[PDB]
């Protein structure tokens, strides 16, 4: 109850700081580069071109789904998946590597990982409004079910910093840690309706009662359905975001405990 | 006058290991008993206000871990330290990155410092008017020469106000022309009735700076006192240690890590 | 001319360093881990379960591929794609990340990308004996086709090798080439026949021809021939194999007349 | 006597960017001008061997640029360097990894640095005697401390036997023991008739080591010659700059500046 309480005060009160310092970690990465920030859009779609010509062309024959050209439901649905991977697989590594430059300083601690995450935010904000402008082409055009989004775009963020806050503190504890999280996230990309949809009523109805338990699975539709199919989500699925937002509350709770009972200790184990 | 500065006990361990098997025996059995070493022992020593105070020793004696014990990036072991008043550490390098140039250094070390924004645009044009760096403000800090990233991380470090101030062993900085400027400085913040902890080998600094010294040896509070008191004898000490034999020092050496490790 | 001779001389006066620098890094890369140079291990075979998930019960429903089981065909097939995509992309980084501690020092800079291959050309072999220890189970025992591994195994390595040579200088002069590789080796993974075998005779005859310009593809062929197959490979394919040769030769006669040319002003770019 | 290094009109020039637009415009035109800064312009002086000589000059000049251009790692703009014989540079962290521990490091730096499994197994035992850590040796380096780690670094980078030797800032390290042993092998690579090269801003150690004194002043050589007709020169300016206000300090600074830049 006061680890919770600490850390949401500390989140609070530094907003500015977190955009602040995420900016500037965004300038220091792309420094050498002749393009610049521009790889911060060029990198993700090329890796959804090679997606396309794999599973679009190679399999499925470029065959539709519910309706739709197979290219836009990928496009809409992989969106995200680079901001998850990338702020997952730093935000595990951003205390081991940023603690010994503020150590001796007083700096809010709880805040690093979450910048970092930021820092991969902007980017999937610039590619999520470069796929609904390129929706526009086929005869797609914004309804008022896009101001789900509100929602939705927030939720995703808030996901990805809750698991960040806890792999933060084991990547301290336990350096192993870096090298699982590498195998987990290639599970969490192919059993998920980011590539291909299950069956259902057979052997595949299992795998998709299954796949139901990824949250991978409510971010990618919940998109689609306030982007593509002009559809209420939450009228059909609120036992699903109900699961979520659980989730997301046990992640923050457990993390939170754990970073306020070994902060303290941070330079044994570094 | 008040206490500002009160360490009680405090005691720092270290767990020393040759295989990873038996790193991973003592992570997992409670009972395992390994060698352990001792950074610090003991140690207590009450600071007031005002006091300025040395910290004397040969290297290995533990004088980095009490200051960063005092700064609070480091936890003891048993013990306790109570401070009365906020603590800050002279640590020019820590924040600067090579990538940023000079302006956008301040701002990012100012922001790690944890100052609010309109305090860094209002002391902005005073930290550029002392580094002296002229065009090369607007370049990357890379394209710099050693002398000159050091200016800036002074120049940066030195607009705080603390009550209790810690510095390791960096008092000035630069040529010949920066130094004096360094040296006005930390007499300024002297003049105000701070408390200081210093940490040094230069023995003439430290007979002009400081009013009280901290002999450490062998992670143990030698001696504590006055400066007129405790400098001579630790100078004493010294000239006797240079005229003596090698094995007589292996011997003196050896004797002083026998007593720091101990298996339990 | 002089270029290769001093390069080549440079690498075959220092077997030793070469071997020894490679060992120091494995040291270092493995430092903090519980496990230890274990993961040397671990992080490939987590990877290859995966993808026998996805592409062999998934898609195939787990079909067998000329008459052997599908799971020991992808393990022979998938061996060394570890080895030259790791070899490959810390190759690129080597002398950026290395130059400044032996700039002082007379050292023979040729051999820093060979070293980082090295380090995990170990992890390869290792890897490779434990497939060939594995295929016992079903009945495939050694015959005296093995020997060509002694032609094979090697050729692999210097394949990344050369390459290295090249990506090396281009990464110093330019940074966005760092970028390009991440994209470059994911074709070169997809358009391969690691996962799938192309149906010739149609569409997919032409989508063969282009597959027969990789250079995997050589590799990956003749190891299965070698091991699953008892097939001398050179008796039907000679022409590829002169082929991969000519390849190996044009990359490092490229990166050692780069490499000479823009050796003494690499302070300049770094 | 011989001619040991020989400078010729030797010229380092850098090309000075604003926006990443400009840097992609200069990498394509051909005939695109940018500022261009001076940091070396034009130094020739010839050395002999058995000379020390001591390199001078306020923040920026210019020594680091030609210590690196004699010692091999960076190369002119314009002109050349002739050495006769071996170079070897005093840079005593280089080859240091904090995950590695005292004896693995030892290898890995004597490596590095060039030399064969015979001879690094050979002068193993004299390095850890002279570095005196003890126990030590066995642990990793990152449980060092800055004292230990310059006192490893030092003896391992010692055992050198070039004709050429280059220090840069670091004559000796460690507590007041340690400098007597590091001061005591300096002299006695002094003895041997052997070429150094020498930069500092203790103008006592130059008095007491050097024989020739390279006054660098904004990129340019302003006097060469023995240290008894060139230090009191250097002196004499130095004690008349401290005496002037500070805006002359801030024009003179300028005036120096404004010579080292051109557009081109
Ligand atoms: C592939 C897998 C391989 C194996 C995996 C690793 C096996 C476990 C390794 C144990 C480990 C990882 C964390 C484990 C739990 C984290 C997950 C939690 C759940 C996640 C969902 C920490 O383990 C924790 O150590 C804490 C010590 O702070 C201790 O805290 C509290 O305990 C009580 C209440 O628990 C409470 O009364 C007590 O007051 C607390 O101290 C915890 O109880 C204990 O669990 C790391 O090992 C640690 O290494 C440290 C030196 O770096 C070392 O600290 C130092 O202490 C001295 C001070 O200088 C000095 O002697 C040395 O410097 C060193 O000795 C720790 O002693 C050692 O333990
Ligand atoms: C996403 C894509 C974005 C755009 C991509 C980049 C566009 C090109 C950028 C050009 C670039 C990349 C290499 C390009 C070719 C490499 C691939 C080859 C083929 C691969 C299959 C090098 O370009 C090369 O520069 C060489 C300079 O050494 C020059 O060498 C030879 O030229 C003649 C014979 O060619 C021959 O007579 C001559 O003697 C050689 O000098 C080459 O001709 C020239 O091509 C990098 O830019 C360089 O930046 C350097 C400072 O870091 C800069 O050097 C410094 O020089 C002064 C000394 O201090 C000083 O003023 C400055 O310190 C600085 O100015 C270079 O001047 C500049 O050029
Ligand atoms: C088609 C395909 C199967 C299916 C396959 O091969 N299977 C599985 C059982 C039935 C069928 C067979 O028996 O052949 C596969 O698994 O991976 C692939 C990968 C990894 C692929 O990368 C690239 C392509 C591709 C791209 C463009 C174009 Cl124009 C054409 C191709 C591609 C196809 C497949
Ligand atoms: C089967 C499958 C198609 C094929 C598919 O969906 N297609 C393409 C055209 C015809 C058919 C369809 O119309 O449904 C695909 O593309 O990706 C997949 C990914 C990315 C997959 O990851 C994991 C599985 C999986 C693993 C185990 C088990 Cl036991 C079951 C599954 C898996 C299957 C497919
Ligand atoms: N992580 C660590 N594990 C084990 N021993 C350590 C660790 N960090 C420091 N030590 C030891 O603790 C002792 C005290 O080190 P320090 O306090 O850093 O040195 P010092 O007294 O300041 O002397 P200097 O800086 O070399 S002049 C030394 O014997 C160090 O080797
Ligand atoms: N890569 C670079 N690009 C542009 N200017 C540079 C670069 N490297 C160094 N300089 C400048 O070259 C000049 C000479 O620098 P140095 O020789 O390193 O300094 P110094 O003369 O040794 O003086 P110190 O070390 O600060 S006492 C300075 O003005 C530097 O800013
Ligand atoms: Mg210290
Ligand atoms: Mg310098």
């Amino acid at each position: 109850m006061s680890a919770i309480g600490t850390v949401f005060k500390e989140h609070v009160k530094n907003f500015y700081l977190i955009q602040r310092l995420a900016q500037f970690q965004v300038k220091i990465i792309n420094h050498s580069n002749y393009l610049g920030v521009a790889w911060e859009l060029i990198n993700p779609v090329m890796q959804i071109m090679v997606y396309w010509m794999v599973f679009g062309l190679g399999i499925r024959s470029n065959a539709p789904i519910h309706g739709v050209p197979f290219v836009y439901w990928l496009l809409v649905g992989i969106s995200m998946w680079f901001f998850i991977n990338q702020g997952i697989l730093e935000g595990t590594k951003a205390i081991t590597q940023k603690f010994n430059q503020v150590s001796k300083m007083n700096f809010p601690l709880s805040i690093i990982p979450t910048y970092i995450v930021t820092s991969r935010f902007y980017g999937h904000l610039g590619l999520l409004l470069l796929v609904i402008i390129a929706c526009m082409f086929t005869g797609i055009y914004p309804s008022i079910h896009i101001i789900q989004l509100l929602i939705y775009v927030p939720f995703c963020f808030f996901l990805t910093a809750s698991v960040t806050l806890l792999t933060s503190t084991l990547g301290v504890l336990v350096r192993d840690t870096q090298m699982l999280m590498q195998a987990i996230l290639r599970i969490l990309f192919y059993f998920s309706p980011i590539l291909w949809l299950p069956k259902n009523h057979g052997i595949s109805g299992l795998i998709h009662e299954m796949m139901k338990y990824n949250p991978v699975y409510f971010i990618a539709e919940s998109y689609r359905a306030a982007i593509l199919y002009h559809e209420w989500y939450f009228m059909d699925h609120w036992k699903l975001m109900l699961y979520n937002f659980g989730i997301v509350a046990i992640f923050f709770a457990i993390g939170a405990y754990l970073h306020m009972k070994y902060r303290d200790q941070f330079a044994d184990f570094l | 006058m008040n206490v500002s500065v009160n360490i009680k006990n405090v005691t720092k361990e270290y767990r020393i290991y040759r295989t990873n098997k038996e790193r991973m025996k003592d992570a997992l059995i409670p009972k395992h008993k390994n060698k352990t070493f001792f950074a610090l022992d003991d140690i207590s020593l009450k600071a007031y206000e005002g006091d300025v105070i040395g910290l004397v020793g040969i290297n290995g004696s533990g004088k980095s871990t009490l200051s960063n014990i005092i700064g609070g990036s480091l936890s003891p072991t048993v013990g306790k330290v109570d401070r009365n008043g906020e603590v800050s550490v002279i640590a020019i390098s820590a924040g600067l990155s090579g990538q940023l140039t000079g302006i956008e250094n301040i701002e990012f070390k100012m922001l790690c410092m944890g100052f609010k924004r309109k305090e860094i645009k209002a002391m902005t044009p005073k930290i550029i008017e002392f580094s002296e760096l002229g065009e090369f403000i607007y370049q990357p800090v890379k394209k710099y020469s050693s002398g000159m990233r050091a200016k800036l991380g002074f120049s940066i470090n030195i607009t705080v106000n603390p009550d209790i101030l810690v510095i390791d062993e960096a008092l000035s900085v630069g040529d010949q022309t920066f130094a004096q400027k360094c040296l006005d400085k930390i007499y300024e913040f002297k003049e105000q009735n701070k408390t200081i902890f210093f940490v040094s080998h230069n023995l003439g600094q430290v007979r002009q700076f400081c009013t009280k010294i901290a002999w450490i040896e062998g992670g143990k509070l030698k001696d504590y006192g006055e400066l007129d008191d405790v400098l001579p004898k630790y100078e004493a000490f010294l000239n006797d240690f240079k005229k003596k034999s090698k094995a007589e020092q292996k011997e003196f050496r050896n004797k002083l890590d026998e007593s720091r490790f101990v298996i339990k």
